[PDB]
């Protein structure tokens, strides 16, 4: 009725109240949980992706080493493939 | 005033300026590969290396698209070790599109030399960082890394990499600039010297 | 009869429910952030810090990495002296 | 019954067990250089290195010792690329220390068997995520964080250490086990997959 | 992210979801007895006999015995109210003229 | 054995009632004990009216349960007994029934013995006729209301209006057996005042 | 048992839906007790008590008491002199 | 304050409590009292040797039980003759305090504090006259003293009823206290058909 539901409903106004009340104390807490810890600046995938050349100075700075070292390799295996007989 | 076309070109072009000062100046390629250009009211160095122009080129047009597209978050310049993939300098800098600018009907208010003029203040701070970052002690080469939103089509030379992270690093912090389309923040994180 | 004192109370429990919702959801938001980055490591460095031996597995295999690095460097360097003193 | 000092040896000994089971699991060493040990009702895998156990009894015992004393809060386990430095993985055991337990005037309630079967949970579960988990494609070490109080005094041959994030990470809350004395939750953090 | 990932995130889903379920129930425990209690105090009650209005009306025939029988003593106070009065006046008559 | 339909069970439970209702009047002495006659019902010898008027209302009365028993909107039966004069309710029984909404949706009838819902129907009968070893004599003139809790989305037919519940004072209560149909099942209690 | 749950995926759709449920009996028991709550406050104000904590005395003899008394007399003085003053004016024929 | 003394203020208020509400309404034709000076208003008496020979019982004796601390409440039916029926209810929640008994400390609440919370409590229970309708009908009234239940029931007294009224109004006014007691009224009233 009007009266009876009066009294429900006050009663289910009072209760949201404490509620939210208690809910904006919770997220402030988490604000200041989340503010004062130590990671500051997380990735997140949903939002971001790292893209790049596939081929580009450090990939091709890196093959030329590779080719460098085995052609170095390959010299001294030469050098003294020689010294060796001439014995 | 300034259009989201006008910004993109005025953003890219600093980057390509703003690295190639980087690559002299952190002895990324030899000196003597450099020429003086009057650019910014200062003396900036470009190469003249072929394979590097290219390269650049790319990415700076690229990264104009998407700057028009308002779809780029960071560009960062990596420097690393090139025998053991360790990241020695990452130069990072923050950008941020302002996506409503797709749905302007007139160019925004800010001038165009006022925005040179902040422009002109961060690639002289690159400069200056000459004084004191350390000299690389081992061979390095770069690479350019651009964050973008997620849901960008990938082109077809490029791929996803992951962030390079570098590690028992110090920082110096640039001054920002903007257009009002584009902001964009500077900031170079280096190796502690040792010892 | 007050069937309105009944009828401004409908308007008001719904208010609170509505806010209740957006509190919850936001609180909810708060607590994933939260909990990532605790599964990250995160930590308040006021009252935590972290600790590790000096000498470990990895600062071990890194020196031996570099060790590794001037040797090769040291024999080219050498390699190279006597190449040249040699006529 | 459950003592402080009985709950810090439990404790200890599943960090031995769970950090070797780890690097075997990870392959971070050849499964040749492990060698097979029944615990917990597994069979586990232990390493043989002289290096390593040296180490790893270094750290377990300080471990100990702190665990004892309730001033620990966490041991990582951080696995990195040993070329490049890069963080690839990072297995966090949060440890929860009820310090009134030193104030006990007897034995806690919890049979042995309870505990060893809460913990060979926690180490099957490991055992059941390495099957899911991109491979280590690179050569990698690990080392040991243990997060303190902060007014801790340092030891002799420590120091301290910065947490060594994965900020790109994907993570996983694993198994928990409880001596009601200390309590140890597991978890692991590793870089997204890029490509 | 990956195929792989979801497994993983699965198995924690779950625990997660088991542990929050656990929660609500040991809260619907709580409620339960409160209610009871409340309810207890509800029999101590010199009034008994509650409803809810919330689903439940309740009805009757307007016309019913007990509504007839509260009728017709209304109705015959009303008939033995008029007698008196009718007595009263013959008397008050009676009186007033000499017959008495 | 026929299985019970949705009609079928709310024919029964209605006749419970009928039955039950006239118990209550004769054995409370609501209307003079000449005013009823004996009949055989479940077994048992009960008492039922002879009273033109009131088996005009009780009838009113049943044959609209038996309606709201076959809607399953019904929740409840109750005999309101007060003091004519003070309105005081003096003694109240409560019928709670409890409607099974989805035997309408039923393929066939429900699995229940005709034999074992009569047996449960007539042990419930037979501990109303057995409170006259301990319900108290009335003592003023008293008559009696039939009110009927239903679902409140439910149209208030003609000649029907609503009304308060009758709550009793100060009472005693006894639960009797209840019984089922599966469709509809059916408790019972009587509160009632003792004499200080 | 619970071995079985291995079936993480279509365990969490069983559990989440149990949540609803869990939920939705939740908020049908807390204004239950809300029901309980006004009614029982509601009637507190109108008199109502507590028969293992509240006793209602007052005296056996008193004003209403008194009063339904000298209406009962009355109806009855009454009664008797319509005979009387009857009887009266039946002797004299 | 002592334990005695608010068993004499509060047991004293009620005898003027009880004489106004009965002219307020007038169960007892107004040519049947007389006006006398008490706390900070003109308040009205009865007369009649038979109903003040009634309310001297109930209040020496509700006076009795406010030491005792074993009293609960005080309620004013107003009932329909004929019928039965309440029509009017006036219930004053009495709130004891048992430690009165356990002190050494005069409480110090003064007495003046007192007397203006009991003047203003009178002056709603007067204010509330075209509020509360009207007794078109013969009605008569008793006391009703809500105790304790192990409390020892007094010779020529009896347990009673709530006396409710069916379908009526609840509504507060305001009310006042002492040390030992605080004492809250409303006036219950037949809802209007």
């Amino acid at each position: 009725f009007s009266r009876e539901e009066a009294d429900t409903l006050r009663l289910k106004v009072e209760e949201l109240e404490g509620e939210r009340s208690r809910l904006e104390e919770e997220k402030r807490m988490l604000e200041a949980q989340l503010e004062r810890r130590a990671l500051q600046g997380d990735y997140d995938q949903s939002r971001t992706k790292v893209l790049h050349m596939s081929l580009n100075p450090t990939s091709v700075a890196r093959q030329r080493l590779r080719e460098d070292h085995s052609q170095l390799q390959a010299e001294c295996e030469r050098l003294r493939g020689l010294l060796r007989a001439m014995e | 005033g300034i259009t989201l076309r006008g910004s993109a070109e005025i953003v890219a072009e600093f980057f390509s300026f703003g690295i190639n000062s980087i690559l002299y100046q952190r002895g990324i390629y030899p000196s003597e590969t450099f020429t003086r250009v009057q650019k910014y009211g200062l003396t900036l160095l470009v190469t003249t290396d072929l394979e590097l122009i290219k390269y650049l080129n790319n990415v700076v047009e690229q990264l104009k698209d998407w700057l028009y597209k308002c779809s780029v978050q960071k560009l960062v310049v990596v420097i690393s070790n090139i025998e053991s993939g360790e990241v020695l300098e990452r130069w990072q800098f923050d950008i941020e599109c302002d996506k409503t600018a797709k749905d302007d009907s007139a160019p925004r208010e800010k001038s165009q030399k006022a925005i040179q003029d902040e422009i002109r203040s961060v690639i002289a701070q690159i400069t200056a960082t000459v004084t004191f970052l350390p000299l690389l002690e081992v061979s390095c080469s770069f690479d350019l890394l651009i964050y973008t939103d997620k849901d960008l089509v990938v082109p077809e030379k490029w791929e996803e990499s992951g962030p390079q992270f570098i590690t028992n690093s110090e920082e110096v912090r640039l001054r920002s600039f903007t257009t009002t389309i584009h902001k964009v923040n500077s900031m170079v994180a280096y190796k502690i010297p040792v010892n």
